[PDB]
């Protein structure tokens, strides 16, 4: 009747990969919808 | 092509049960990328 999740351990004595890591992925979708979500669109100087 | 644009303007009038007989040109609001389909809307009226 075992239980389905396990709590983790993280002591500050512990080694690297041993210790925990914070983790995010970045995901996305496409061309089904207008993209509401861009890459900043650097601008130069003005010259007349 | 998935955006939602809505146009509009104000005029004052002074009438009481018609349209006006007049040309206005409206203004862009604003536009929204919504990216959804419509195919019927509705009125939100104060009680
Ligand atoms: C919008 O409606 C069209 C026609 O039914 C359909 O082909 C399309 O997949 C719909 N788009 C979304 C995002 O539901």
């Amino acid at each position: 009747c075992y239980f389905p999740l396990q709590s983790y351990g993280f002591q500050p004595t512990y080694g690297v990969g041993y210790q925990p890591y914070r983790v995010v992925v970045l995901s996305f979708e496409l061309l089904h919808a207008p993209a509401t979500v861009c890459g900043p669109k650097k601008s130069t100087n003005l010259v007349k | 092509d998935g955006y939602f644009k809505i146009y509009s303007k104000h005029t004052p009038i002074n009438l009481v049960r018609d349209l006006p007989q007049g040309f206005s040109a409206l203004e862009p609001l604003v536009d929204l990328p919504i990216g959804i389909n419509i195919t019927r809307f509705q009125t939100l009226l104060a009680l």
